[PDB]
């Protein structure tokens, strides 16, 4: 406890992304909504907008 | 026979295909589509790219 | 930190602007993504290495 900051003891936690060509399995609080055809929609499939 | 105007339509369309290929260049950035840009980065970092 | 340990998350739901709420971290970044943007993008892992 005496150490100074710079020696104090910090957790570190490193989120690292892995976005390959499989269906994504972590999103986001999103709600689905409805498909909608043969219209000018703005979707996002997964993160593809 | 037609060789003198098949190669013009030929030229064209290599030049339209090319334009269109230099659309997936990174040029540098992190991204070729503009989509990842956007809604990975803020406009501070985004305009970057 | 020669062990760090990697839990591997998929197939979940999370939110991710309660962390950056929360100010208790001393040290908050991220590269090639912004935490804000974060919320609202899939993904199909996550490696959480601590």
């Amino acid at each position: 406890p005496t150490y100074g900051v710079g020696y104090q003891p910090y957790r570190v936690v490193v989120l690292s992304f892995e976005l390959l060509h499989a269906p994504a399995t972590v999103c986001g609080p999103k709600k689905s909504t409805n498909l909608v055809k043969n219209k000018c929609v703005n979707f996002n499939f997964n993160g593809l907008t | 026979a037609l060789g003198k105007l098949q190669d013009v339509v030929n030229q064209n369309a290599q030049a339209l295909n090319t334009l269109v290929k230099q659309l997936s260049s990174n040029f540098g950035a992190i991204s070729s589509v503009l989509n990842d840009i956007l809604s990975r980065l803020d406009p501070p970092e985004a305009e970057v790219q | 930190v020669y062990a760090w340990n990697r839990k591997r998350i998929s197939n979940c739901v999370a939110d991710y602007s309660v962390l950056y709420n929360s100010a208790s971290f001393s040290t908050f970044k991220c590269y090639g993504v912004s935490p804000t943007k974060l919320n609202d993008l899939c993904f199909t892992n996550v490696y959480a290495d601590s």
